[PDB]
């Protein structure tokens, strides 16, 4: 899940079933599984993603396409993809916020009076994650929640079938990268509280390091998230640790 | 007119997918090359980009017309129905062909079946640089081909007598590096779906230490020498002396990383390391001088009073020495 | 004549096959056998959390449509002819951007042997995806693995093999990658279970151990340095206060 | 408006002997400097198409040699029939001639 | 840094083909996407854009529609990397107009004539855009004619203004540089016998 | 223009005219102001840049040709396509230097014999640039000049026409990078001397503090340029001012 462009990354198998009557018949075998060159001689659905930014359906070696008929009809087309969605978040509580990052598909072109979606299990047990398929370094996949709804465009009434992945951001990594060496700073601030009086340049330059290791500390911590308008909650504890750092300064000023 | 009958004549009956004597012995490929740039050298990767015009000749048969003209000279919309070798670069991590505004390439068949066809190509190549000596190394780091499918039975390459030819060599993108000449060879390699006839060119590259000298050599000197005016202070100012040696590793510190990200993440010792490494040594043991004259100045004077005139003149004749034997050691291999 | 024969013998090869359908389409599964000739190992990227390798990757099956009998020799033809014949749907399940070569034409191989053995080649460079476990970094060990499967046809269709079982890959010991340094490799034939069917899967996984050349000469020296730089602060009278504290903030700064 | 000075204004020659004319532009023009001979009563014809280029139906003995902005037309073995005026024009804009150079016997 | 913007849009085009007319049945016909390599379709072009595509997933996300009068509608889900060079001498209390330039290249004024359908509606969707860093405080729809040394082109012009937020920029650096600046006048407040200490408080703000 | 790779960008309406005998025709229209599919059933020259590296031929939304035919033979045949040409660079006085960026394009695979190239306006005239196209910020583009030449290669002789683009570097940017903090750092190693010499520790730090900054400068200020082997007027002035403030401390530490 990258943070700085608001996105993640997906890879599926999308499977999609419907039901053909001009591709019937009958012979020896009950099922033809055919190849992937067999499949741009037919029709099939026309589905996109709504959020989508670049996807990619992979080739290699073959295009990883699957095609099967049934002798009454019935196709089922799978394909082998790696979709990278849009995930907008809001970074109010970063980094202890947890998200919802949508996956909207739907047909191009074909409105709710020609095309229709549906699951093909229970709702619950349609989108499937695998256990070892997890490329998450930063966040912790809960569970999956899926939807459908209709949109409306410009080119009339719209299916979409909606997917929700819910993450919760893992904070170990933010602690020993800001919030330790933030609470180190301000102790070492506090150390200068136990020097005397009778020694100014050593109370002055802890002041002033502490104070410049904060500056630092603020501005390699603010690069992470994107440039967002708003104060987060790494933000507060800086501008708070930052107030105590030069206000240890100024009491030893006042001293 | 009668190049549109020749044309026609020649590619009918005609099959693309078998090479010139199918079955009767192997084809025998001459090539020419023409470097017009060797480009950026990066050891990050372990690679380098090359611009060549890749020119193969070789006989067929089937491509023999008689006329009063002697050659048909074409653009690339016929190399596509003809049979053409499947040459590959071996030591390729990308290549790609040209295709603006026409697909660069181009066919010439001659009056009695010969057949040259001459094609642009950029190569980013590979090359694994043994980074010892760095950056007063030398590398020769080859570029190789040989056809895919056709093993030593069918298709035999053979380099010309004008073979490789370089252009300007100024208008090359060689920052770090310079051209100083090159060789050919061809071998045959045991593969798993047979032996293949293999060609070999060798560029030889030497690296010209302008950039990290000014880097790094002068700067890390500089420091030491800043160090080393901690001898001429008055021993009693002992914050000024702390302050010193100590800001003085910091900026060891800083050059020293600031300098390692130019060399990939190799696990030996180069000659760029060993030097920034006594550099700091060398700041190392000026601070742990001072303290221990500082440790002693308060035991006893009668060893500290001749200690830092001692330094004085020790710190730069071992400095200068090491710089004497790391030069003469580095610059005769 | 001796063209003339070929000529013929591959006109009559490909004329009325059917690249829809596998050899045996109602009988037994075709088996596939795999070599991986591995060209180089790009970039472990940690970053990333993948590698990219360069590898000669080939297949070899047994079609008994393109059998032939009039010559005795091998056929090695142009690659073109591969969108011709029928050529088996494997797939990297773990591979994130892959491409075939395509200089100085598309880098692959096709050889047809008289008794129906189909030998096709490719030349691919897979970027694939493996996660590293970096809580031992850098003193630490990568399982890196590259997945082999059939898409399309199950494991009543089509069966995948190592040709060879131990010397299937090559090219293994004569990878120099600047960073790590392989301990072993293995070779694994399994069969995985998807809601569609079950498919052959093969399996290449090497063991990558990363040195400590560098990160010795680049973090662990310099840290005791400058904790030895603060322990000279000890040998500092308690009277100049400016000394020790500037001495040992710096450490810290550093 | 490229102005082209051409020297010398006037010049003489024997027969058999090597002669060098000069035309200088005052902008750059790349290679697209030509020279016409003129014979009195006639058209002008033109000689050296380009910066060093003889058109066809010119003996070997003319050669141009160009530049950015210096330009020379060298003659060899010069025989009766170099007895003319000689103009040199630039081309890379609207073309602008030279005064020319007449060459004489003496 | 790159002086561009990249935007995915819901392009669609309208015209009129009486070639494709139909009366036998009386519905609209949404074909599938591959016909419209068949069919005449205008060669629109981005004159600013550097880098663009249709989506291809899972297949070329186009639409082919008919209609029994003639007319053909033809939309593309296009992401393209448009060009806009900005004026960074109020930054980052700047406002920039970025604009995606739509022109035809090969029919002049006397083969095609390009309108925004509706004039002002015809762009839709860009009070729901959100920007981590700029608002889309207004947009606006231009029709033109440019006049090249080929011919005269019809032209569109969808320019929007965009304003910059400035919040980051006040936490990031404007925050840190007051402070050091008050932090700095505390030099004044140690007395001038105390050279040290004075002189590692201004060194350190200058370096800071 | 990306200095760091020796190269820049431009993009054009390329356009190139030839008359085919073999295009005649007699009809209403006096020209036939024909599709981009057209110009790949006819012939069409192979021009291909010398000294382009990775150019673009753009697709989008249709593939930006222009094939136009008029009734007495000749075609007009324009693309627009995106060059990313090589320009060598001679960086001795970088950043107050000057470059002519070339632009070499002729015919692959047809000689001097069968096909030529020439400007169809005035040479002065022929490549314009527009007001308003200028993606430059490093730069700025004084003019153009062309000219055209023979290239003698192993298969003959091949027209070639070259393009000069003239650019001088803006210095704005190096001043407030390096120069001016370069100059500011100088006087504050100069500063020192004014400092009684009662206060060691005080003029120690000033010495010390500014050649760290210098040295942090002179590497901020390197990794802009491309790694050359020589000297520049920057590096230059970077090696004098470090010569005047390390004069400065070694002055402090005689005295
Ligand atoms: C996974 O999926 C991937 C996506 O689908 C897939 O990639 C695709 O691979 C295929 C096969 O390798 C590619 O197909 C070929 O492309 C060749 C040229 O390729 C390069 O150019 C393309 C863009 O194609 C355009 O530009 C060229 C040059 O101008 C044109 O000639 C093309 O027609 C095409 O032009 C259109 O688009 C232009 C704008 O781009 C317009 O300006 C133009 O007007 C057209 O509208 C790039 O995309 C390629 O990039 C890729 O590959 C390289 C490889 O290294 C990568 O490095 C790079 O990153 C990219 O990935 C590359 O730059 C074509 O020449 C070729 O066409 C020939 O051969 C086949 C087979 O024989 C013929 O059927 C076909 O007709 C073509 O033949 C003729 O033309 C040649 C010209 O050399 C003649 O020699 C020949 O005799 C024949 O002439 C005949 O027809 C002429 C008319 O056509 C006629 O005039 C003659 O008289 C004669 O009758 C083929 O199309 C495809 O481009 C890739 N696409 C992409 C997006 O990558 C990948 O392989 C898949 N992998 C797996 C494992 O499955
Ligand atoms: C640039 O844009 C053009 C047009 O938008 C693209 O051309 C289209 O290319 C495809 C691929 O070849 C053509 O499809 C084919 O039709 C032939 C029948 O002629 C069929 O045999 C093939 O199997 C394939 O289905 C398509 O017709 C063609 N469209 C037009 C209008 O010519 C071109 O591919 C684009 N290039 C890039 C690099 O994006
Ligand atoms: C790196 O990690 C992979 C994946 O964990 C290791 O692969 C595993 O290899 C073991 C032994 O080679 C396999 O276990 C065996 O299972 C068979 C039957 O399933 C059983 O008869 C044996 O007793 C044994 O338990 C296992 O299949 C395989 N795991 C998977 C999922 O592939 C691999 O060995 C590791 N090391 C290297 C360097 O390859
Ligand atoms: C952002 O920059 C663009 C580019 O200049 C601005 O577009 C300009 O918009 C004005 C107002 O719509 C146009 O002026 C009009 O000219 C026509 C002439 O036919 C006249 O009839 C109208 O009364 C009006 O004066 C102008 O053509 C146009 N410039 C260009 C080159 O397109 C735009 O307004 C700026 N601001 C925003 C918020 O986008
Ligand atoms: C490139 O290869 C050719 C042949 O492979 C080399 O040619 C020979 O040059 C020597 C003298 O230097 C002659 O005695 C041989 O007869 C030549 N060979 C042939 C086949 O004529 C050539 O020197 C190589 N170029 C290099 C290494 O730069
Ligand atoms: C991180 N670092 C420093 O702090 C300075 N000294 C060290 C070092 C010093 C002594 C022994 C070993 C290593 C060093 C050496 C290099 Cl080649 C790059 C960065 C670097
Ligand atoms: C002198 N020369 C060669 O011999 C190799 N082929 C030629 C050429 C080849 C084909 C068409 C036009 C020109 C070429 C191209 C360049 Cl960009 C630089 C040097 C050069
Ligand atoms: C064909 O290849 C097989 C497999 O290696 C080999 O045994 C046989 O000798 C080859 N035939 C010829 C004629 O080389
Ligand atoms: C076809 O579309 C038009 C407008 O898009 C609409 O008015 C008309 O009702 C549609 N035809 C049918 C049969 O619905």
């Amino acid at each position: 899940v990258s943070d700085h462009d608001m996105e993640y990354t997906i890879d599926v198998f999308f499977r999609q079933s419907w039901k053909d009557e001009r591709l019937k018949f009958k012979g020896p075998m009950t099922v033809l599984r055919l190849n992937n060159l067999m499949a741009s001689k037919i029709w099939t659905p026309d589905t996109f993603f709504h959020n989508g930014k670049k996807s990619v359906a992979h080739n290699m070696t073959m295009p990883n396409k699957l095609l099967r008929i049934t002798e009454d009809g019935t196709l089922l087309y799978t394909m082998r993809l790696t979709v990278r969605a849009e995930c907008p978040m809001h970074l109010e509580d970063f980094p202890m916020d947890a998200h919802a990052c949508p996956l909207k598909f739907g047909s191009y072109a074909y409105t709710r009076a020609e095309v229709v979606y549906e699951w093909t299990r229970e709702p619950a047990r349609s989108v499937v994650v695998a256990e070892d398929g997890s490329r998450l370094n930063q966040y912790d996949l809960l569970g999956q929640t899926v939807d459908s709804g209709i949109v409306q465009s410009s080119t009339g009434e719209y299916v979409v079938m909606t997917t929700h992945f819910h993450l919760k951001r893992k904070i170990g990594y933010f602690v020993i990268q800001t919030y330790l060496p933030c609470i180190m700073t301000v102790i070492l601030s506090q150390v200068s509280f136990w020097l005397n009086r009778e020694s100014v340049p050593a109370r002055t330059v802890f002041g002033v390091t502490t104070v410049l290791t904060m500056t630092t500390l603020s501005i390699s911590a603010r690069n992470s998230l994107p440039k967002v308008a708003y104060a987060t909650a790494m933000d507060w504890f800086i501008a708070v640790c930052y107030a105590f750092v030069f206000s240890a300064l100024i009491e030893f000023a006042t001293v | 007119g009668d190049v549109t009958v020749i044309l026609n004549n020649l590619l009918e009956g005609y099959d693309n997918k078998l090479r010139p004597d199918i079955g009767v012995k192997p084809t025998l490929i001459h090539t020419d090359m023409y470097v017009n740039s060797i480009g950026p050298v990066n050891a990050i990767n372990m690679e380098y980009t090359i611009d060549i015009f890749f020119a193969q000749t070789w006989y067929d048969r089937r491509l023999k017309f008689n006329s009063t003209i002697k050659v048909l000279r074409l653009n690339s919309n016929m190399v596509g129905k003809i049979w053409i070798p499947d040459t590959f670069f071996r030591n390729s991590k990308k290549a790609d062909a040209h295709w603006i505004t026409t697909p660069n390439r181009m066919l010439r068949i001659w009056n009695d079946g010969r057949v040259l066809y001459t094609l642009r190509l950029t190569i980013d190549a590979e090359c694994q640089l043994q980074l010892h000596n760095f950056p007063m190394d030398e590398h020769s780091c080859p570029l190789e081909f040989s056809s895919y499918g056709y093993p030593r039975e069918e298709i035999v390459y053979q380099w010309k007598r004008s073979s490789v030819e370089v252009g300007d060599t100024r208008s090359w993108r060689l920052y770090q590096f310079s051209f100083v000449g090159l060789r050919n060879t061809t071998e045959v390699v045991k593969t798993t779906s047979g032996d293949y006839v293999v060609m070999s060119v060798y560029f030889d590259l030497s690296r010209r230490m302008g950039y990290f000298t000014i880097q790094t050599y002068i700067p890390c000197t500089l420091i030491v020498v800043l160090s080393w005016v901690s001898f001429w202070i008055n021993k009693d100012a002992v914050p000024a002396r702390t302050s010193l040696g100590i800001t003085t590793v910091l900026t060891m510190t800083t050059l020293s990383t600031i300098a390692r990200k130019s060399l990939p993440k190799v696990s030996y010792v180069t000659a760029m390391d060993l030097f920034v490494s006594v550099c700091f040594i060398f700041v190392f043991s000026a601070l742990v001088e001072y303290g221990t004259l500082h440790y002693f100045v308060s035991s006893q004077p009668a060893r500290a009073a001749k200690m830092d005139s001692y330094a004085r003149i020790f710190f730069p004749t071992a400095f200068c020495l090491f710089n004497l034997v790391y030069w003469v050691s580095y610059l005769y291999l | 004549s001796n063209m003339s024969l070929v000529k013929e013998t591959v006109d009559r090869l490909l004329k009325g096959y059917d690249i829809r359908l596998r050899p045996d389409f109602g009988g037994p599964p075709v088996a596939v056998g795999m070599n991986i000739d591995i060209a180089s190992i790009d970039m472990v990227s940690e970053v990333n959390m993948d590698y990219t390798l360069t590898m000669y990757f080939q297949q070899a099956w047994r079609d008994k449509r393109l059998s032939y009998n009039v010559i005795p020799l091998n056929l090695t033809l142009d690659n073109r002819v591969a969108d011709q014949l029928w050529v088996p749907d494997t797939y990297f399940l773990n591979d994130k951007k892959s491409f075939v070569h395509g200089v100085t034409v598309k880098n692959r191989m096709i050889r047809l042997h008289p008794d129906g053995t189909v030998l096709y080649g490719l030349r691919i460079t897979t970027t694939a995806a493996c996660m590293m476990d970096l809580r031992r970094y850098p003193l630490d060990e990568q399982n890196c693995t590259l997945e082999i499967e059939s898409y399309g046809y199950t494991t009543d269709d089509i069966e995948f093999y190592w040709r060879g079982d131990d010397n299937a890959v090559t090219g293994v010991t004569k990878i120099e990658l600047p960073q790590f340094s392989i301990v072993d490799y293995k070779l694994i034939t399994k069969k995985v279970v998807f809601s569609t069917g079950s498919y052959p899967r093969l399996s290449l996984s090497f063991k990558l151990k990363r040195n400590i050349g560098y990160f010795i000469l680049q973090t662990y020296m310099p840290s005791i340095l400058i904790t030895i730089l603060s322990w000279v602060s000890f040998w500092i009278n308690y009277d100049a206060s400016a000394a020790r504290v500037a001495l040992g903030i710096t450490t810290v700064l550093t | 408006n490229i102005v082209m000075t051409q020297s010398p204004k006037s010049m003489s020659m024997s027969v058999g002997e090597r002669v060098t004319l000069s035309c200088k532009a005052s902008e750059y023009v790349g290679t697209y400097v030509s020279w016409y001979q003129q014979k009195p009563e006639q058209s002008p014809k033109l000689l050296i198409y380009g910066a060093s280029n003889r058109y066809t139906g010119v003996p070997d003995r003319f050669t141009g040699s160009g530049s950015a902005t210096d330009f020379t037309l060298t003659i060899g073995s010069v025989q009766a029939e170099d007895l003319a005026d000689y103009h040199c024009g630039q081309s890379y804009s609207y073309p602008t001639f030279g005064a020319g150079t007449k060459l004489e016997l003496k």
